[PDB]
């Protein structure tokens, strides 16, 4: 039905037997940069198979209390394979990205999640002189909790979940490309997000410039004697991922 | 026409078809109308959406800043600048940042109001004041005294104003290097990522100098100039959520965290509000 | 070159004209009725074109 | 007479305005024109000419003729660095004062690609071979040969043709760049070695000099016209 | 799928998404009566939107023990909003009916109830010289409770289960147009009931003339820690609702 | 509630009457607390009219 | 703003029946609200905002 | 799109020029001259033609 | 998957090619040809091990 589901990207595959559907970013599929729309002139790379794929991170534990979890990327896929050699050995940068969140339950299981790519998505630091270290940020491969009460730090993220570290009303969220995991409904959320920036090639190092939120606004849910490890797995791959501006590897 | 669909007429319904029942889930936002629900008339909606353009939103002239600088000073040390930015005040601000990404021409105007200070310098009868606004792009030699040498402008775009007439208005183009205006930036400066992370690293626009053209007389005088900038010519992308906490800096988004919305007694009580 | 456009007046029971004075397109006037919508982008963003009267998963 | 409303902007004086206005000498027949050699209709027909590059530009060097010379030699090791400084055709001391970079102090932003053109002015029985090196921002400066090798390029041989050109092709992000030094329009850095050592036979100079000239390419251009940094002033010439 | 269903009438709606399907009737749609079967001779009224619409009756609590209940028609409609209003004021009426029973359980719960609209629905009492009075035959929205024993009462109707208050074998009441509200299979049942009488049109007030009985057939049953409160709604609405002979108020 | 996720929770449960009121609140897309701070209320605030038809969804 | 001549109405949620959950499982729920304007939905004369406000400049 | 019309003038023994230079058309000028004339709704609002000559009832 | 039905799972089946170790965690894995299984309603998955070798064939 509808309901199945399967993505075929490099020599990776995903297969969903319950799943909503696609979203697809804001109506436009990733493509590749075109001759008018681009200004650096070296011929770029691009891999197409080894780092236009699959790559699963690792995975967190959903339980009652969580306020929520966040990435980066590309700082998320910045030590993942050959994609992450690409980035550190160019300048410039370019992709899209297939985002898959899997979570399944037992259809006693209760609790719904809102999985959203935020782009640009600048937080803010818990003390207001201040700004938040690079670690709070993004740590990469690993998930930024949220929290479910104000938080404290000179370098600290402001991570409370009310405002989702933006400084917005969290169930505004929804005007971004989002999906949502309803335990009693799907297991999966899959969102296709192009490349979205005010240039046509960025640094992949010093800019993100999306985010990944995952938000449980039902907590989750169960009786006793069910199981309690209900853990969230995020797979992404770029799309039409091209690089500019080779030399020295860094950073 | 930017008008407003017409209502269908619908009578009663048995079937299979169930349009209030959906998945939201998939993240699509439902396409119900309200012929889809209940018997509804025929109306012939002439309501349009012409106020609701991003072009009329934004095209409203707003002050962004207001400095003031003297005639006598020390010495001097009297005139006026401004580092530009759109994020010091809130009102436009808030309207700018509901867009991730613009693209925009502006019309900038310019009050300028002055004040005579108190003084026992009678008797004072002063000639009409004439003010001088230069602006420097990013690298240009700045003005150091209220008279050195950069007040020539002889490539500096700078307007001369005497007072009592019309405010003085000009055009700017969009001007950036990139191809749209960020209002939001999810980086560093540096690629160690040690420095300025946020919108401040995209913040090279230039700086206002403002002055007096007129000697100073004996009788103490302060002048307050306000700029309006308004939106021309507007292109936004990505929408993102209306900031709901109160801005504390102009450089960064920094915030003290904030309830969702106003609180009310119970989950039932219609005194809202 | 003088632009006669349409103004905006009412519904259910009237031209300006326009010339340019200056050589750059950015000393114009604003573009107050510029009506054009696509909401699409953000209410259906998916993949599938998802038929309103049936239902959403099967 | 004709209804009119005044509108913002009356009565005002911005120095970059065109407008017609009355002459003061009513007839005047000016002198005819003449075909004068020379005529220059765009500022970027001088930027695209060669200027030589005062690459030496050290403390005690400044002053003299000797900025300009890029001392090469006979050396004992290998790969050595002969010389390296940054992409900044309007910041950088070392080439901010040419026909280019003079050019671009007046402008806000510049875009396209620059060539460097270099001349080997040793003897003609020297030889040597040169790896001309250019790498864009995001990692460091290069520090040894190996590391310069990875970016963009050129071998160059001496012999009977004196120059070599090394062309900086336009690599970033944005469309423009901001002639003043800016972190998030950084430009890379450019970098020369010694691909083999400079051989010489007896009887001959083992020291020898080369220079650099820059000049804009046929893809360059300039924006936001701005006063320079360059020229002060601090009363009237008399 | 055909579980799926809505129905849509004045400003209501029902939604079902485990139904069985429609029963209509005698295979015949209500209509408005015909210039050649009409014998009142002023113009009458057709509201047509305030009442023909649908009205919730006062649910009940399935038991373990309940041995059914009953309404009458258009008496539980009497004080409705307006259609209970036109009923006052007018002296003849004439309608169809959408019944709508409604009853949800955990997919852990069993019972079968008998869902029926019974034309005609004469009872008897429980003294056989006396006859029952007018609050045993129809409580208006309230619903009349059969019993699983022998009834007793001068006024009194004779609510045994096992006869359905006619006389009759509860078995056989599926001559008439009924259908089955079995918790594994579906939630709901419809009727669509046309105007049903030996005249065009009839005072609504001294007659009815079609009884809603919804009698378990099997009990309803579920093992201790489940649900325990199992209601069923009664939802109804007038179909082609006219009226002829305008007076004052009363009843 | 307001300074937490719990804000935006219905909480429906088993009840052992019939009946129950879950929620309630006016139609008050620009006043009211209930709606004023969403999507559509925020940017009604910015104007002084509106007309139109609602949609109310539930998950 | 909140006027009188133009009140809009109540929005209200009832139990049609009970939540019927079988053993071991949760009696309590969590609904969600959405909230959308149709394709006839407009609005009229722009304002200010009472949402946003400040002191003095940001620097 | 320049409208031509003709002044008020007098009677028994002369036009004017306009252009419209706002997008709005409420920043036009006043309508000076709409001459329309209906009084049959307020002096005889009756059901009957009711002729002058003929008697008003019988 | 031969469980019962109210139960759920994903698996990564993974296929790696010689020249480096077998994989000791997921996040090496996932590095090779793999495919993400879903258990549901079809109750079987296959995973393809593509024929990737520097010769044509192979030895017994
Ligand atoms: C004599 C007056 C000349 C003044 C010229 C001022 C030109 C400065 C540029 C103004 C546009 C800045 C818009 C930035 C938008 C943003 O950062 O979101
Ligand atoms: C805003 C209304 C402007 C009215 C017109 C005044 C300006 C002069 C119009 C000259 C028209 C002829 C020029 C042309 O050929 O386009
Ligand atoms: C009130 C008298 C206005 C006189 C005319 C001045 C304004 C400019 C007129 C330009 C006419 C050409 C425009 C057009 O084509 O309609």
């Amino acid at each position: 039905s509808d309901r199945v589901r399967s993505i075929t990207l490099g020599n990776s595959t995903i297969t969903t037997q319950e799943c909503a559907n696609v979203v697809v970013g804001y109506g436009v599929w990733p493509t590749y940069l075109n001759d008018d729309e681009a200004t650096a002139e070296d011929q770029p790379t691009q891999p197409d198979v080894a780092t236009c794929r699959f790559y699963t991170l690792e995975s967190v534990m959903w339980q009652q209390s969580s306020p929520g979890w966040w990435w980066k990327f590309p700082d998320a896929l910045s030590n993942m394979g050959l994609f992450g050699q690409n980035m550190q050995y160019h300048y410039l940068g370019r992709a899209g990205y297939t985002v898959h969140v899997q979570c399944n339950a037992s259809k006693f299981h209760q609790g719904c999640l809102l999985v959203v790519c935020v782009p640009e998505a600048e937080m803010g630091c818990a003390t207001l002189a201040n700004k938040p270290d690079q670690k709070s940020l993004s740590n990469g491969e690993t998930a930024n909790m949220f929290e479910s009460q104000n938080s404290t730090g000179q370098t600290a993220v402001q991570a409370n979940v009310i405002n989702a570290g933006m400084g917005v009303g969290v169930g505004n969220l929804t005007i971004f490309p989002h999906q949502w995991i309803n335990l009693r409904t799907n297991n999966s959320a899959t969102i296709v997000m192009p490349y979205i920036n005010s240039v046509p090639m960025d640094n992949m190092f010093r800019h993100n410039n999306f985010t990944l939120m995952i938000i449980p606004f039902a907590p989750l849910s169960y009786s006793t004697g069910a199981t309690t490890y209900v853990p969230i797995t995020v797979t992404v791959a770029p799309m039409c991922a091209e690089y500019n501006g080779l030399r020295l590897a860094g950073k | 026409i930017a008008r407003v669909a017409d209502t269908i007429g619908s009578g009663p319904v048995n079937s299979e078809s169930i349009p209030a029942l959906t998945a939201a889930e998939t993240g699509h936002t439902s396409q119900v109308v309200p012929a889809d629900t209940m018997q509804t008339r025929h109306v012939k909606n002439y309501h349009s959406r012409s106020e609701s353009t991003v072009e009329n939103f934004l095209c409203r002239s707003a002050c962004v800043f207001y400095t003031t600088y003297r005639n006598h000073g020390t010495d001097g040390d009297n005139f006026g600048y401004w580092v530009i930015s759109t994020r010091q005040v809130a009102q436009l601000r808030r309207k700018l940042e509901m867009f991730t990404y613009a693209r925009f021409d502006l019309e900038l105007t310019f009050v300028i109001t002055s004040t005579q200070e108190q003084s026992t310098i009678q008797g004072q009868d002063s000639p009409v004041l004439t003010h001088q606004i230069m602006y420097v792009p990013p690298g240009g030699p700045v003005p150091t005294k209220v008279n050195s040498y950069s007040w020539q402008t002889s490539t500096n775009p700078s307007v001369f104003w005497t007072e009592g007439s019309a405010p003085p208005r000009m055009s700017i183009p969009f001007i950036s290097i990139g191809n749209a205006y960020s209002m939001f930036y999810d980086g560093w400066a540096k690629f160690d990522k040690q420095g300025t992370y946020g919108i401040n690293t995209l913040n090279n626009m230039g700086t206002l100098y403002m002055r007096h053209v007129n000697d100073g007389s004996p009788g103490p005088i302060v002048s307050t100039v306000r700029i309006y900038f308004k939106p021309k010519h507007v292109k936004t992308w990505v929408p993102r959520p209306p900031r709901l906490c109160q801005y504390q800096k102009a450089g960064n988004v920094n915030f003290e965290p904030t309830g969702v919305t106003e609180s009310r007694t119970d989950i039932t009580t219609m005194q809202t509000t | 070159g003088a632009q006669v456009s349409t103004q905006k007046t009412g519904a259910h029971e009237i031209h300006y004209t326009n010339v340019n004075y200056y050589k750059d397109a950015a000393s114009n006037s604003a573009n107050r009725q510029d009506f054009t919508q696509d909401p699409g982008k953000f209410t259906e963003p998916v993949k599938d074109i998802m038929i309103k009267s049936m239902p959403a998963l099967n | 007479g004709l209804p009119t409303m005044l509108t913002p902007g009356s009565n005002q004086f911005l120095t970059s305005d065109d407008f017609q206005s009355p002459s003061a000498m009513p007839q005047f027949d000016v002198t005819p024109e003449m075909d004068i050699p020379g005529q220059v209709n765009n500022l970027m027909e001088i930027a695209e000419v060669d200027s030589v590059v005062p690459v030496n530009n050290t403390e005690g060097k400044v002053l003299s003729i000797e900025s300009y010379q890029i001392p090469v030699q006979s050396n004992s090791t290998n790969g050595s660095q002969v010389f390296g400084f940054p992409l900044m055709p309007g910041a950088s001391s070392v080439l901010n004062r040419t026909l280019l970079g003079e050019i671009l102090n007046y402008y806000t932003h510049w875009s396209g690609s620059i060539k460097l053109t270099f001349m080997f002015c040793g003897s003609a029985m020297a030889t040597g071979k040169f790896l001309l090196a250019y790498s864009p921002p995001g990692a460091g400066a290069p520090t040894t040969r190996k590391e310069a090798m990875l970016g963009t390029h050129v071998i160059w041989d001496v012999g009977l043709q004196s120059s070599c050109v090394l062309c900086i092709p336009w690599i970033s992000q944005t469309h423009y760049r901001y002639v003043v030094v800016d972190e998030y329009t950084a430009g890379g850095y450019i970098t020369c070695w010694y691909q083999t050592n400079i051989v010489v036979p007896a009887d001959t100079q083992s020291d020898c000099k080369i220079l650099c000239f820059v000049s804009a390419c046929n893809d360059f251009s300039v924006r936001m016209l701005k006063d320079t940094p360059f020229i002060k002033q601090d009363n009237f010439y008399q």
